[PDB]
């Protein structure tokens, strides 16, 4: 039900951290992965664009 | 600093009496690896080692 996607592009030596319940540069204080959350994270490498 | 040891030597350096971060550590220099074994990154400064 109710289908989210949230998408960006981000450095790979931050692409480990974004986690639900960790913290960090980019896990703290530009996006929150709640704890309880179910959900999928996919990160891929574009170089072509 | 300037310059390390090697591993069978391996150097030892004994630190006390002032205090110590762990946020002031990716100024210097960004790191690869850092796994605190046991210990979560983010308490580490709540107790006194």
């Amino acid at each position: 039900t109710n289908v989210y996607a949230d998408s960006f592009v981000i450095r790979g030596d931050e692409v480990r951290q974004i986690a639900p319940g960790q913290t960090g540069k980019i896990a703290d204080y530009n996006y929150k992965l709640p704890d309880d959350f179910t959900g999928c994270v996919i990160a891929w490498n574009s170089n072509n664009l | 600093a300037t310059r390390f040891a090697s591993v069978y030597a391996w150097n030892r350096k004994r630190i006390s009496n002032c205090v110590a971060d762990y946020s002031v550590l990716y100024n210097s220099a960004s790191f690869s690896t850092f796994k605190c074994y046991g210990v979560s990154p983010t308490k580490l400064n709540d107790l006194c080692f």
